[PDB]
């Protein structure tokens, strides 16, 4: 039994005293502030824990501590999330008609003229529209009235009181030691069996006992009112045997290995519902629980305390092949000893899977009346593109900060690690030729379309019309998919997606999903995505790879992730540290997500969205433009950003006056950090002078001296106000024109 | 649909055979714990009847999809 | 690109390109008479300065002149 | 090369000598400070020109100045 | 067994002998190539290589030029890869005058002489590999074609 | 005194960060020193090296290269044997560090101040004063 | 009531919250009773 | 390229490694280890009623019939050869992991 809880019992006295002193937690900043760049030093390293204390314990306890208390945030914004749904908002109202009324739980009182932006959604509500796909999880989930709101917020406020207790109780009251936290089979084996798998299971066990039956008596046009509580479901089995009669026979065909009985409710069906074009929730009660069974079966794997089990560390030692060295030997150890290393692995994973949703939501609209909610579909795409490619410049810039801090030669000798970074400039070059070639041939071929378009040569562009850049192994792929149902998919009877052709599915005359065709503009984009993600791993790979040490530097481990320079000589080593990479390619990550939302805002207007009428034709938001306008930046320029940025500009003295007046506010914020990205801290230092001489004049300068930012903060400053100028600039632009016209 | 057929002692025999397969097999492959009467015990018996009803599970679900039952 | 990504970044990348062109055969058989490096950091300042500005009166001279004469008034 | 000077507010703390990463610096015999010692430059051919020195120097206004010149290969830290 | 190892037996060096640098095959094919093969005189290896380029040059100018779709495309395709081997030419010139000091030695690519020798080969080469695709395609119809000729 | 071209080298896997061919025809630099133990260490130019009990020596592009290896060899090795070499194409090697056998940081006799301002820094002449003359601008 | 607590509150960044809450507050309340205030009306 | 035999050539993996590559056993082995199994039938439009390997040994032929046709997107050529050579690219990879390193 190695495997053991073990607790120090008041550790830390819960004491306000600490609180009074600000910036207790480091040597440099206990004693007080000198000039004012003590008040942004304790800002920016409060959290690096691994900078205060030298013991991994105390840096594992605050960690652990830190995380419940993000729980406890969360689970209050959940709790909120429901309150505003059960007192602000039209959910009931919209239960009724999910196709008529506009989602909206936000209502702004009545102060300066504001109250313009309670529009008219509908069902005799005027408030903010919404767009965050809540009614449609709500009507998921079965929940059918305000009165169920109020206890899903209550049960999100238990949870965020249960969550901030223990993070208390775990710092302060019992902290665990540093070989509870240093057991990796054991928290795999509960994360995947426990966490992952019973969260499936259980989640199954609700959509088939409440989702389901209360789906389909909606579905079947049954008034919210009129449709059992979930209990009685749960009690009276012929009342789940006249939807589902299946339930006739018990859980008797799950033990007996029957399972083909249970198909009323465990289908494989595929494709999406026609009454409310969203996935058959037979469907994904069956997905949870077959995911269920096999995080479950994972969650086996490892051994803890009784012999069965892998051996992790065994595992890893014994994948070395000819070509790499001692292999994966050393990589256990990085990986129980670094909370970097770990959290620079599940940022880039997390991020990962953010950008997989996205993908996988828009094609595959899981919830009902969530594809022909337009609002909806574009923001969760566009909210889960910046939440994944936030994520994954985090885990390049802790996987720099594990190598200048946590890495150590003498115990990573000739394994993985060690012979990435001797051959660096080989990975670094031959990226870097990819990007130029990609560049080249993805963006030039745009800038060879705008020459020949503006010199009348229709002829000589690459066009659908002209020269063909066909993607055929998509269409390809697309064909393979399309072909899958009752042939490589035998049992399966719909698509897995209408994205890959097959029928148009249309709810309220509008289209859920249908065939995303793709052409020359679709191939050139394509190209242009796989540019600008191979820059962004050259700007942050080369980061981590030289994060130590370069030919031009070679001690930047001991001027550390985050510093300035190493002066002005050697020609200039401005911005030479791995903070300086994730700096580069935080710009380059918007670059990228800024292509990727366009891209699928505007082909999903031209050629998915839209209205279906007689003869079953689709007249499309912006009319099928696309094809032959995406091919040039001039097509982009007039025929995207001009074009769909009417509905922000003359959005003043309506409910949407708020996008409009973000629109500009947004402009503002990206062009103000431009001062701090193009201009130095040597400036604005000499300038403080005078303004400090004249304070001396009067007497009235201050015992916190003023300095100009630092070098690093001025490009933190700099690049925060650029993401937040460029990301809510989109964010007003994508959702006053997809309310208006989606 | 995937035919499956209700419990008879056909279904019996496969599961039957699969958890004393496994539970050879466990005395083999398994590296940490009288051919079964040496270090045998409860984790290794209840690990091997796992994999027996996870094994024979798929083994009879298998043999109902394609006729041999 | 000039203005806000500077020197170090540039010069580490400079530095596995003059690299892969000594190790890549049939390629250095050619050879540069001036060692390849970053530009200096004032002359990126003024390289910035350049596209920026040329950059700023193209688009304008481009509008001022095309809007008025699409307009005619 | 680059062109480093020391003047005589220089206290003798030998902290640019030991900032110094390409070993430009060295301490010779003084009577001007209480230490006895100054900083001298006799090897400036290999200042790459990092400043390393003028960030460790306390005096009020660096004791140790040192002026980017023309360009070397030492002095533009070229390995290639 | 290990396939990566120092270059040369050197570990200090700048360089790794990895299978794709320094394996049978690599070495065969380095050593065998015009610029690297032994008792190649610097014009015959100029030649070689300038043959090599120019016939592959005439192609995509062919296919892919302005005048592509006329009568006149290959005609306007010779013309636009004879003049890219012109500027080439003067490339191969240029970078002799000033990177290379004046010495008797010429049976090396990188003299003075040896360079003017190469540069030589390279552009009858040139103008041989081109004229050379200019004729086979002048009057085979399938490379006129894409192969197309058969369907 | 002069470089022993036969002292073993510290066991390395090598890596592409070692030096190119400025260092075959403009200047090499060396490093040697004595280790008390079979023991890893970190290359400037890249991974980790293991230098060999006893004598160990090193080629490096760059001065600072072999400096910045000095510093964690004395920093976490102890070792303060180190004795840094130029190389010249010609054969010529050309003792750098220490340069007089005492580390710069420690006064030493015969030592000859280089670079030394009699005044303060505010002391220099105005560069309109010694426009179109030779005469320095430190007094 | 503790005055580690109030040495807490007494902080630049809570005073800085509080104050210009404080001072919003008002302009909101004074927005609410009289609003349109676009001169000192005379 | 070239196939270096079991028996010893003087080929060298790198610099100064000599390594028998055994392209005659592996891909031998290979193919054969993957093509047996691959004999197994499927009633599936794909297959058509036979094995992977045979419905694409029979897709070759039919094309080659037609041979300055390509085949068509929706053939199932493509796919067949796909599926056929990520199988046998995966056991000649596997096959000489296990008969280079193990040798046994
Ligand atoms: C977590 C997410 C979240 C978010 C973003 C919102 C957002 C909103 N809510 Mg909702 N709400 C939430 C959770 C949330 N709520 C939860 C969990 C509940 C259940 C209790 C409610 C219950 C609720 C009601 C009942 C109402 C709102 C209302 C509102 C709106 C105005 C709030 C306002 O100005 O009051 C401002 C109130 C103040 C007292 C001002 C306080 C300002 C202080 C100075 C902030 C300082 C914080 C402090 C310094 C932190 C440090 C502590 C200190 C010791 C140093 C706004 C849209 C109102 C609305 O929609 O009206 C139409 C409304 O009536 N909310
Ligand atoms: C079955 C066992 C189990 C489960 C469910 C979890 C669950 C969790 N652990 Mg893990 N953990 C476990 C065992 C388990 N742990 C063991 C054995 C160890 C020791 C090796 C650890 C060590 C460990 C560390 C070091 C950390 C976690 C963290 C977390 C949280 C991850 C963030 C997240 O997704 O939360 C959100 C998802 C939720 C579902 C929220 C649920 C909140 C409760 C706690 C879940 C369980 C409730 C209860 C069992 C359900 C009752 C059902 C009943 C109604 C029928 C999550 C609550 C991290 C964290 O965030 O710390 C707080 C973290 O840093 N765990
Ligand atoms: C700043 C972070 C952030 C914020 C504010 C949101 C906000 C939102 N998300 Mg997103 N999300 C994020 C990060 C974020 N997300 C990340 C990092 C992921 C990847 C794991 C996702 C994946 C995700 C999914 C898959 C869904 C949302 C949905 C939603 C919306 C409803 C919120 C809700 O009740 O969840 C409700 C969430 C669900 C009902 C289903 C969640 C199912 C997932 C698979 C559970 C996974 C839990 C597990 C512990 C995580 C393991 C991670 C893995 C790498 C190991 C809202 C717009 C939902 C939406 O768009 O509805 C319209 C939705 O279905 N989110
Ligand atoms: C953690 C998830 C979870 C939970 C708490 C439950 C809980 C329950 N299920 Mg459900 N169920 C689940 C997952 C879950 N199920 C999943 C994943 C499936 C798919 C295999 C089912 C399929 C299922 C069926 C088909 C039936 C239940 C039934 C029941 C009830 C058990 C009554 C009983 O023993 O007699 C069961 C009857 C016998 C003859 C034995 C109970 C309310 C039964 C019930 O009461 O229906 C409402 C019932 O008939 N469940
Ligand atoms: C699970 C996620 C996670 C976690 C736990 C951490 C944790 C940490 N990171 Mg990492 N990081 C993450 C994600 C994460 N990061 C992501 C997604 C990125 C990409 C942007 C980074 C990029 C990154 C860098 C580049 C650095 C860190 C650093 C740190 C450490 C110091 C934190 C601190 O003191 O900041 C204190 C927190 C603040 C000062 C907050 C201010 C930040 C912004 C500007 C405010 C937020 C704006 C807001 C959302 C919108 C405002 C609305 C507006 C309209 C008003 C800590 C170890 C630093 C370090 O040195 O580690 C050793 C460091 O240099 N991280
Ligand atoms: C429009 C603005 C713009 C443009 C064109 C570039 C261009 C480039 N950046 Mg920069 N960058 C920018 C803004 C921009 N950046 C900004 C704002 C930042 C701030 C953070 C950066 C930060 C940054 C970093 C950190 C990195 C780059 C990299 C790159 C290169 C990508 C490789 C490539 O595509 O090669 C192809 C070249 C192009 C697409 C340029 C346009 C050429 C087109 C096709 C026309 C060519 C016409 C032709 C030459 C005319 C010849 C005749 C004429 C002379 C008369 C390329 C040189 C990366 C790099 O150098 O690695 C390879 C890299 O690491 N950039
Ligand atoms: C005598 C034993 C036996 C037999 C005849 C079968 C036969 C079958 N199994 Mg089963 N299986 C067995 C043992 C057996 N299995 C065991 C021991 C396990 C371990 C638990 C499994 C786990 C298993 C899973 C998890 C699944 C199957 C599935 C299948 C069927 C389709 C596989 C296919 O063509 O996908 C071809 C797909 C490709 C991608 C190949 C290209 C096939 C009839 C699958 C199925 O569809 O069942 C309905 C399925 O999901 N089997
Ligand atoms: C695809 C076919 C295949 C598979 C699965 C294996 C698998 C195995 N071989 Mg075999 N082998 C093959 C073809 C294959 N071999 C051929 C064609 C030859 C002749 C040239 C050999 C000759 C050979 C010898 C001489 C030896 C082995 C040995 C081994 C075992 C461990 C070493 C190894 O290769 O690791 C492979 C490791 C695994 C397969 C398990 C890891 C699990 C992951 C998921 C790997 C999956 C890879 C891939 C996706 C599976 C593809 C299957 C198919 C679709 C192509 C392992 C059971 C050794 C052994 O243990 O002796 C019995 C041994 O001595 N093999
Ligand atoms: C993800 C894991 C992975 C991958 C991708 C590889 C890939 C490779 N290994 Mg390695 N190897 C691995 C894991 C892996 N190995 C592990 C875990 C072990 C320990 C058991 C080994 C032990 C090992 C040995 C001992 C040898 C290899 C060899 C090879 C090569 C196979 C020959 C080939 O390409 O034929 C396929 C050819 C084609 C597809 C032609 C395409 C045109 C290839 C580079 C062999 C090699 O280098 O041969 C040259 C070799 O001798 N590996
Ligand atoms: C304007 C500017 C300054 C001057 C800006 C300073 C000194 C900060 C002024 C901030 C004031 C004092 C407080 C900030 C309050 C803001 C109104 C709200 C900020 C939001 C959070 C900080 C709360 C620099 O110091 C600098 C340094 C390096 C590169 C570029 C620049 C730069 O551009
Ligand atoms: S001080 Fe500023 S300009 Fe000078 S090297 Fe450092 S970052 Fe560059
Ligand atoms: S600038 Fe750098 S190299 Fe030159 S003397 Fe100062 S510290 Fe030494």
């Amino acid at each position: 039994k190695k495997v053991s809880i073990t607790v120090d019992r008041d550790p830390v006295a819960t004491s306000f005293e600490k609180w009074a002193q600000p910036g207790h937690f480091s040597r440099t900043l206990a004693k007080g502030p000198k000039t004012t760049t003590w008040i942004w030093n304790l800002h920016a390293d409060v959290h690096d824990f691994d900078s205060h204390t030298n013991s991994l314990e105390d840096i594992s306890r605050k960690i652990f501590s830190a995380h419940f208390g993000q729980l406890s945030i969360i689970f209050l914004w959940l709790s909120g999330m429901y309150f505003h749904g059960a007192r602000f908002s039209n959910y009931s109202a919209w239960l009724s008609n999910p196709t008529a009324v506009k989602p909206s739980a936000q209502v702004v009182w009545p102060i300066v003229g504001q109250e313009v932006l309670n529009g008219d959604v509908g069902g005799g509500f005027q408030g903010v529209q919404v767009t965050s796909g809540f009614f449609q999880i709500w009507r998921s989930s079965g929940i059918t009235s305000e009165v169920e709101l109020y206890w899903c917020a209550l049960a999100g406020l238990i949870m965020s009181g249960l969550m901030i207790f223990a993070g208390w109780f775990h710092y302060h009251k019992a902290a665990p030691k540093l070989e509870w936290f240093q057991n990796a089979e054991s928290m795999l084996n509960h994360h995947l069996s426990g966490l992952l798998g019973l969260g499936c299971l259980s989640w199954a066990g609700h959509q088939i006992h409440v989702s389901l039956p209360v789906n389909k008596l909606l579905d079947a046009g049954v008034a919210p009112q009129e449709i059992p509580l979930p209990h009685e479901f749960l009690v009276n089995r012929d009342l789940m045997a006249q939807l589902y009669p299946s339930f006739s026979k018990g859980l008797v065909p799950f033990f007996t290995l029957n399972w083909s009985e249970y198909s009323d409710f465990l289908t494989f069906k595929g494709g999406l519902n026609p009454v409310t074009g969203g996935l058959w929730l037979s469907d994904t009660a069956h997905h949870h629980l077959a995911l269920a069974v096999l995080f479950i079966v994972a969650g086996h794997m490892y051994r803890t305390n009784w012999g069965i089990g892998h051996s992790m560390k065994e595992i890893l030692e014994a994948h070395k092949g000819p070509f790499t060295g001692e292999g994966h030997k050393g990589l256990y150890e990085i990986l129980t000893t670094s909370w970097h290393a770990q959290l620079a692995i599940n940022l880039a994973m997390l991020g990962s899977v953010s950008i997989i949703v996205a993908h996988h939501m828009y094609a595959m609209p899981p919830y009902p009346y969530i594809a022909t909610d337009y609002p909806t579909q574009l923001s969760i795409f566009t909210h889960h593109m910046w939440i994944g490619g936030f994520c994954v410049c985090g885990g390049a810039a802790h996987a720099g900060i594990f190598m200048v801090r946590d890495y150590n030669p003498a115990q990573n000798y000739n394994n993985l690690l060690d012979r990435v970074i001797r051959h660096r400039d080989a990975i670094i070059s031959h990226l870097n030729w990819i990007c130029i070639f990609l560049g080249f041939h993805s963006f030039g071929l745009y800038i060879h379309n705008d020459t020949m378009r503006a010199l009348g040569r229709t002829q000589d562009m690459f066009s659908d019309t002209a020269i063909q850049l066909k993607p055929v192994f998509a269409q390809w792929v697309q064909s393979i998919h399309t072909l899958a149902p009752g042939n490589t998919t035998p049992n399966a009877l719909a698509t897995a997606s209408y994205a890959f052709g097959g029928d148009v599915v249309a709810v309220g005359n509008k289209v859920a999903m249908m065939p995303i065709s793709l052409g020359t503009a679709d191939f050139m984009v394509h190209h242009i995505h796989a540019f600008t993600i191979h820059v962004t791993v050259l700007i942050l790979l080369k980061g981590v790879l030289f994060s130590r040490n370069s030919r031009l530097i070679p001690d930047k481990a001991n001027l550390g992730f985050r510093f300035p320079c190493d002066g002005p000589g050697r020609g200039g080593t401005c911005q030479s540290s791995a903070w300086d990479s994730v700096f580069l390619g935080l710009f380059w990550m918007y670059n990228c997500i800024s292509v990727v939302i366009f891209h699928f805002s505007w082909k999903m207007q031209s050629d998915v969205w839209g209205t279906v009428q007689s003869d079953g034709t689709v007249t499309h938001i912006t009319g099928g433009n696309f094809a032959q306008s995406a091919i040039t930046i001039n097509g982009w320029l007039r025929d995207f950003l001009w074009a769909q940025a009417s509905q922000v500009i003359q959005s003043y003295g309506s409910a949407l006056s708020a996008y409009g007046l973000i629109f500009l506010g947004a402009h503002f914020i990206w062009a103000f950090s431009l001062m701090f990205l193009f201009s130095g801290r040597g400036y604005w230092q000499e300038l403080i002078e005078s303004i400090v001489w004249a304070h001396n004049k009067l007497n009235v300068a201050p015992a916190i001296q003023p300095r100009a930012l630092s070098i690093t903060q001025g490009r933190a400053v700099g690049l925060a106000h650029y993401l937040l100028g460029g990301i809510g600039t989109t964010w007003a632009f994508f959702l006053a024109r997809i309310i208006s016209v989606g | 649909v995937p035919q499956t057929v209700a419990w008879s002692a056909k279904t019996g025999a496969v599961m039957v055979l699969s958890n004393i397969l496994c539970i050879v097999a466990g005395r083999y492959v398994i590296q940490v714990k009288s051919g079964s009467f040496a270090g045998f015990g409860l984790p290794e018996l209840l690990a091997s009847t796992s994999l027996g009803h996870i094994v024979g599970s798929g083994a009879i679900l298998g043999l109902s999809y394609v006729g041999v039952l | 690109m000039f203005l806000i990504s500077w020197r170090g970044y540039w010069q580490e990348l400079i530095e596995t390109l003059v690299w892969a062109h000594e190790r890549t055969p049939l390629a250095n058989l050619v050879r540069w008479k001036d060692k390849p490096v970053a530009l200096s950091i004032v002359q990126a300042r003024l390289v910035g300065l350049i596209h920026f500005t040329a950059g700023y009166i193209f688009t304008y001279a481009a509008f001022v002149i095309a809007s008025t004469t699409g307009k005619f008034g | 090369s680059h062109s480093v000077k020391v003047y005589d507010t220089c206290i003798g703390c030998t902290q640019c000598v030991r900032a110094c990463p390409c070993d430009v610096l060295e301490m010779v015999s003084w009577d001007g400070c209480k230490a006895g010692q100054i900083a001298s430059a006799p090897r400036t051919e290999d200042c790459i020109g990092c400043k390393r020195c003028e960030t460790a120097c306390p005096t009020d206004f660096l004791s140790v100045r040192v002026y980017l010149g023309g360009e070397t290969t030492r002095s533009m830290g070229l390995a290639y | 067994s290990q396939f990566i190892k120092p270059y040369n037996d050197d570990p200090f060096v700048g360089n790794l002998a990895t299978p794709v640098s320094t394996s049978s095959f690599t070495k065969s094919l380095l050593s065998n190539l015009p610029a690297y093969r032994a008792g190649l005189s610097p014009l015959l290896r100029g030649v070689e290589i300038g043959l090599t380029h120019g016939y592959f040059l005439v192609g995509p100018f062919y296919k892919l030029g302005p005048l592509r779709n006329s009568d006149v495309a290959l005609l306007s395709g010779f013309f636009s890869a004879l003049g890219l081997i012109v500027i080439l030419v003067a490339c191969l010139t240029i970078y002799g005058v000033v990177s290379f000091e004046e010495t008797e030695a010429k049976d090396q690519l990188q003299t003075a002489k040896g360079w003017r020798q190469f540069t030589s080969g390279w552009l009858v080469g040139s103008v041989g590999g081109a004229s050379f695709a200019y004729i086979l395609i002048s009057n085979i119809p399938f490379l006129q074609t894409a192969g197309m000729s058969m369907l | 005194e002069t470089l022993n071209l036969q002292i073993p080298s510290p066991t390395f896997e090598g890596s592409t960060g070692g030096w190119l061919r400025a260092a075959e025809v403009e200047e090499k630099y060396a490093i040697t020193w004595t280790s008390p133990k079979e023991q890893v260490f970190e290359m400037p130019t890249g991974g980790a090296a293991i230098m060999r009990q006893g004598e160990n020596l090193l080629y490096l592009a760059r001065k600072e290269q072999c400096l910045a290896l000095a510093t964690q060899v004395k920093n976490s090795f102890k070792i303060t044997d180190y004795k840094v070499y130029r190389i010249f194409p010609s054969g010529e090697v050309q003792y750098l560090h220490p340069k007089d056998g005492v580390f710069p940081e420690k006064v030493n006799a015969g030592r000859v101040g280089v670079g030394n301002v009699s005044h303060s820094i505010g002391k220099n002449l105005n560069p309109a004063q010694i426009k179109f003359t030779s005469k320095s601008f430190n007094g | 009531m503790d005055s580690n607590f109030l040495k807490y509150l007494s902080t630049a960044p809570v005073l800085f919250t509080v104050w210009l809450s404080f001072t919003a507050s008002f302009i909101i309340e004074a927005n609410r009773f009289f609003p349109d205030m676009l001169y000192f009306p005379m | 390229l070239s196939v270096v035999a079991q028996s010893k050539s003087d080929f060298e993996i790198s610099d100064g490694t000599p390594y028998t590559l055994n392209v005659p056993l592996v891909g031998a082995a290979s193919f054969i280890g993957w093509v047996v199994p691959t004999l197994l039938p499927s009633q599936i439009a794909l297959y058509g009623g036979k094995g992977l390997s045979t419905a694409f040994f029979a897709s070759i032929g039919t094309n080659l019939a037609k041979f300055p046709a390509p085949p068509g997107m929706t053939d199932p050529f493509w796919l067949l050869c796909f599926i056929w050579h990520s199988g046998l690219f995966a056991t000649m990879i596997l096959g000489s992991i296990g008969y280079n390193g193990y040798a046994g």
